[PDB]
C-alpha cells in the first residue's frame, strides 16, 4: 500500500508538470507560427518587389 | 508561463517570512522591560520621563525618516526623468 | 557611480575576447584573439610603421603578418602578446584610461596559480588599474543563469569543460576538459563539405565555411534515422550563396559537423564525448550532491548553441543516469555571452564591492592576495 | 611632481601657509612626512577610526615618489583634490535644491509656466519673450520642459 | 553680422542669476517653515509632559508610555 | 490499497499520453521555428539585395 501510495504521488507530479510545460510549448508554438505568416508574407512582398525593380 | 508561480510562492514567502523575524530580533533587542513597578513612588517620577524622552526620542526620529523618504520619493521622480530623457535610441 | 559605471569586464577567450562596462547587457566589444607581426617592411597609405596588429586588423591583413594566438586552449600562453590584446581592448576599443576602472577579468577552470598571480601582476603593475578580480568562467555562467549549485558544460573556440559548481565553489576534482571545440569543429565542416565535392581555395572560400557552420549546422536528435532520412532525400537540404552568386548546397553534413561534439571519433579523437563526459564528471562527485547537478545542467559557449543541442544532451543523460533521476539541460539564447553577462551582473552588484582587489591590498600582499 | 605644480599654482600663500600648519601637525616627529600611523592617530583626532587597508590607499593616493608616506607637496595636491570635490559637491547640491524650488509640481520637469513665474517672481522686469526666450535657449532636447541635466548645463557659470 | 547678439545673451545671465538669487532666499524659507511644521506635529503627538499626582496615575502614565514606545 | 492502485494507473496513462503529444508539440515547434530563422535570414538577405539594386 505505502509504496503504491508514493510511487503514486510522483507519477502524479510528473504528470502535472507534464501538462503544465506542454501548455507552454504549445503556445509558443502557436506565438512563431503566427509570426511567420507574416515574416513569410512580407517576403513575397520584398522579392516581388525586387524582380520589378532589378528588371527595370 | 505558469510554471513559475511555484516561484512566486516560495520566493515571496521566503523574503517576507525573512524580513519578519528580522524585524522581530531587532526590535526586541531595543528592548528594556518595565521591570521598575513599585521599588520607590518618587522613582516614578524620574522615570516617567525618561520614558517620555525616550519616546519623543523615537518620535522624531520617525518623523525625520519619513521627511527623508519624501524627499529621496522626489529625487527618484527626477532620476527617472533623466533616464528617459537620456533615452534616444537613435 | 565612482566604480558603478566604472567596473570593467573582459573575457579572454581562445578565438574571442568579449569586454565592456559591467551594467551593460551585452560586450561592447567582441574581437579575434590574434596579434599579427608583419613579415614585410612597408606601410599602408597614410599610416606609419606599424609594429604589430591585434584583432580584427591583424586578421583583414593576414596575408602580410605573422598571426599568433596568445591564449591556447582557455590557459595564455604568451604573455608579451596578452598585454598587446589587454592594451588594445582598453585604449582602443573601450577607449577608456585602465588607471581609473576596476576590471574584472577571468579564467579558466584549472588555471594555474601562477598565471593568476601573473596577470594580477600585470593589471596593477603595467596598466595601473584601482582594483580587479579573477572570476572562474563557468562560474559565471552558472550564476548568469541565476543559481549557483549545477554543472556548466561550457565549450567556446578551443576548449570543452564541466565544471560543477556547488554553493559557488567550482569542484577542482571533477571537472573535466575535452580540448575539441568550434575551431576543430568549423576544420571538420571543411572537410566533409570539400568532400560533398567543393572548394574553398582562396581565403574567401575559407573564412565563410565558418559563417556556415553557424547558420546552417544543425545538432539532431536520432543522428541515426537523420542520415536514414538524409538518403530519402526530403526538403532537408540548404543551399546557401557564396561571396559570389556560386550557391553551394549542404544538406546533411549541416549536422554531421555537430554529431562530431557526440562522437569524437569522426575526427581521430579516442577522448569521451561531451554527454558521457557530463556524466562521468557527476558520478566523481559527491553523491548527496548528484541529484542537484542533474536537474542543472548550463550550457554556455558559442559552440554549445548549435540547435537541438540542449534535446540531444536532455536524452543522452536520462539514458544515461539512474531512472530516480530528474535531469534538466538549461540553454539560455544570450549562452554565448554567459560568462560575461554573469561577470556584467556580479561586478555590478551591490555586495561585491567587498571583494574587489585594490591597489592597497596588492602594494601590500604581493600577487597571492588576489590568488586565493 | 608636475601636479604639485599646479596643486601649488591654485592655492595662495595664506592656503600654502595653513595648509603647512595643518601639515606640521600631521607629522609628528617633524621629520618632513606622514606615515601610516602619523596619518592614523590625526584621523581619530579628527573623529575617524581608519584601517591598515584604508589608511594606505589614502596614503598612496598622492604619493607620487612610492615612499610611503606624504611629504608637504603630495599633501597639497591631496588639498587640492579635496577642495575640488568640496566645491563640486557644494554647487550641485545647490542647484539641485534649485531645481526642486523652480519644480513645485514636482514633475521633476520646469515647463515655460513655472519657469515664468519664478523669473517673474523675481524682482527683475520681464516680458513673456525673455521667458519663452530662455526656455528656447535652456530646452536642448526642444520638448518643452527644463530636465534636471538641462538644468545643470543652463546654470553652469551662473554665479 | 549680429553685432548686438552679444547682449541678448547677458541678458539671460542677468536672469539666470536673478533666478538663483531667487532660488537660494526662498530655500531657507522653506527650510525654517519646514521646521516650524516639525515642531507642531511633535507639539501634539508628544506635548509638553506634565507629570500626573502620586499613587496609580505616575505607574499608569509609566505604563501608557512604555506600551507607546514599542508602538 | 486497491483503490490506490487502480487510480495509479489512471493517473500514470494520462500522464504518458500527456507527455507524448508534448513531444509532438515540441518537435512541431522547433521545426517551425527553425524553418523561421530561415526565412527571416532569406529575407534580410533579399531586402538588402535591394536596397543595393535600388540604389545601383
Ligand atoms: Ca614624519
Ligand atoms: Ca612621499
Ligand atoms: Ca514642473
Ligand atoms: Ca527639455
Amino acid at each position: 500500500m505505502q509504496m503504491l501510495k508514493l510511487d503514486k504521488e510522483n507519477a502524479l507530479d510528473r504528470a502535472e508538470q507534464a501538462e503544465a510545460d506542454k501548455k507552454a510549448a504549445e503556445d509558443r508554438s502557436k506565438q512563431l507560427e503566427d509570426e511567420l505568416v507574416s515574416l513569410q508574407k512580407k517576403l513575397k512582398g520584398t522579392e516581388d518587389e525586387l524582380d520589378k525593380y532589378s528588371e527595370a | 508561463s505558469y510554471s513559475s508561480y511555484l516561484a512566486k510562492a516560495d520566493q515571496k514567502r521566503g523574503k517576507k517570512q525573512t524580513a519578519r523575524e528580522t524585524k522581530k530580533k531587532v526590535l526586541a533587542e531595543r528592548r528594556k522591560p518595565l521591570n521598575i513597578d513599585h521599588l520607590n513612588e518618587d522613582k516614578l517620577r524620574d522615570k516617567a520621563k525618561e520614558l517620555w524622552d525616550w519616546l519623543y526620542q523615537l518620535q522624531t526620529e520617525k518623523y525625520d525618516f519619513a521627511e527623508q523618504i519624501k524627499r529621496k520619493k522626489y529625487e527618484i521622480v527626477t532620476l527617472r526623468n533623466r533616464i528617459d530623457q537620456a533615452q534616444k535610441h537613435s | 557611480d565612482e566604480d558603478e559605471t566604472t567596473a570593467l569586464v573582459c573575457d579572454n577567450g581562445s578565438g574571442l575576447v568579449k569586454a565592456g562596462f559591467a551594467g551593460d547587457d551585452a560586450p561592447r566589444a567582441v574581437f579575434p584573439s590574434i596579434v599579427g607581426r608583419p613579415r614585410h617592411q612597408g606601410v599602408m597609405v597614410g599610416m606609419g610603421q606599424k609594429d604589430s596588429y591585434v584583432g580584427d586588423e591583424a586578421q583583414s591583413k593576414r596575408g602580410i603578418l605573422t598571426l599568433k594566438y596568445p591564449i591556447e586552449h582557455g590557459i595564455i600562453t604568451n604573455w608579451d602578446d596578452m598585454e598587446k590584446i589587454w592594451h588594445h581592448t582598453f585604449y582602443n576599443e573601450l577607449r577608456v584610461a585602465p588607471e581609473e576602472h576596476p576590471t574584472l577579468l577571468t579564467e579558466a577552470p584549472l588555471n594555474p596559480k601562477a598565471n593568476r598571480e601573473k596577470m594580477t601582476q600585470i593589471m596593477f603593475e603595467t596598466f595601473n588599474v584601482p582594483a580587479m578580480y579573477v572570476a572562474i568562467q563557468a562560474v559565471l555562467s552558472l550564476y548568469a543563469s541565476g543559481r549557483t549549485t549545477g554543472i556548466v558544460l561550457d565549450s567556446g573556440d578551443g576548449v570543452t569543460h564541466n565544471v560543477p559548481i556547488y554553493e559557488g565553489y567550482a569542484l577542482p576534482h571533477a571537472i573535466m576538459r575535452l580540448d575539441l571545440a568550434g575551431r576543430d569543429l568549423t576544420d571538420y565542416l571543411m572537410k566533409i563539405l570539400t568532400e560533398r565535392g567543393y572548394s574553398f581555395v582562396t581565403t574567401a572560400e575559407r573564412e565563410i565555411v565558418r559563417d556556415i557552420k553557424e547558420k546552417l549546422c544543425y545538432v539532431a536528435l536520432d543522428f541515426e534515422n537523420e542520415m536514414a532520412t538524409a538518403a530519402s532525400s526530403s526538403s532537408l537540404e540548404k543551399s546557401y550563396e557564396l561571396p559570389d552568386g556560386q550557391v553551394i548546397t549542404i544538406g546533411n553534413e549541416r549536422f554531421r559537423c555537430p554529431e562530431t561534439l557526440f562522437q569524437p571519433s569522426f575526427i581521430g579523437m579516442e577522448s569521451a564525448g561531451i554527454h558521457e563526459t557530463t556524466y562521468n564528471s557527476i558520478m566523481k562527485c559527491d553523491i548527496d550532491i548528484r541529484k542537484d547537478l542533474y536537474a542543472n545542467n548550463v550550457m554556455s559557449g558559442g559552440t554549445t548553441m548549435y540547435p537541438g543541442i540542449a534535446d540531444r544532451m536532455q536524452k543522452e543523460i536520462t539514458a544515461l543516469a539512474p531512472s530516480t533521476m530528474k535531469i534538466k539541460i538549461i540553454a539560455p539564447p544570450e549562452r554565448k555571452y554567459s560568462v560575461w553577462i554573469g561577470g556584467s551582473i556580479l561586478a555590478s552588484l551591490s555586495t561585491f564591492q567587498q571583494m574587489w582587489i585594490t591597489k592597497q591590498e596588492y602594494d601590500e600582499a604581493g600577487p597571492s592576495i588576489v590568488h586565493r | 611632481t608636475d601636479q604639485q605644480a599646479e596643486a601649488r599654482a591654485f592655492l595662495s600663500e595664506e592656503m600654502i601657509a595653513e595648509f603647512k600648519a595643518a601639515f606640521d601637525m600631521f607629522d609628528a616627529d617633524g621629520g618632513g612626512d606622514i606615515s601610516t600611523k602619523e596619518l592614523g592617530t590625526v584621523m581619530r583626532m579628527l573623529g575617524q577610526n581608519p584601517t591598515k587597508e584604508e589608511l594606505d590607499a589614502i596614503i598612496e593616493e598622492v604619493d607620487e615618489d612610492g615612499s610611503g608616506t606624504i611629504d608637504f607637496e603630495e599633501f597639497l595636491v591631496m588639498m587640492v583634490r579635496q577642495m575640488k570635490e568640496d566645491a563640486k559637491g557644494k554647487s550641485e547640491e545647490e542647484l539641485a535644491n534649485c531645481f526642486r524650488i523652480f519644480d513645485k509640481n514636482a514633475d521633476g520637469f520646469i515647463d515655460i509656466e513655472e519657469l515664468g513665474e519664478i523669473l517673474r517672481a523675481t524682482g527683475e522686469h520681464v516680458t513673456e519673450e525673455d521667458i519663452e526666450d530662455l526656455m528656447k535657449d535652456s530646452d536642448k532636447n526642444n520638448d518643452g520642459r527644463i530636465d534636471f541635466d538641462e538644468f545643470l548645463k543652463m546654470m553652469e557659470g551662473v554665479q | 553680422e549680429e553685432k548686438k547678439r552679444r547682449a541678448a545673451t547677458a541678458r539671460r545671465q542677468h536672469l539666470k542669476s536673478a533666478m538663483l538669487q531667487l532660488a537660494v532666499t526662498e530655500i531657507e524659507k522653506e527650510a525654517a517653515a519646514k521646521e516650524v511644521e516639525k515642531q507642531n506635529y511633535l507639539a501634539e503627538h508628544s506635548p509638553p509632559l506634565s507629570l500626573p499626582g502620586s499613587m496609580q496615575e505616575l505607574q499608569e502614565l509609566s505604563k501608557k508610555l512604555h506600551a507607546k514606545i514599542d508602538s
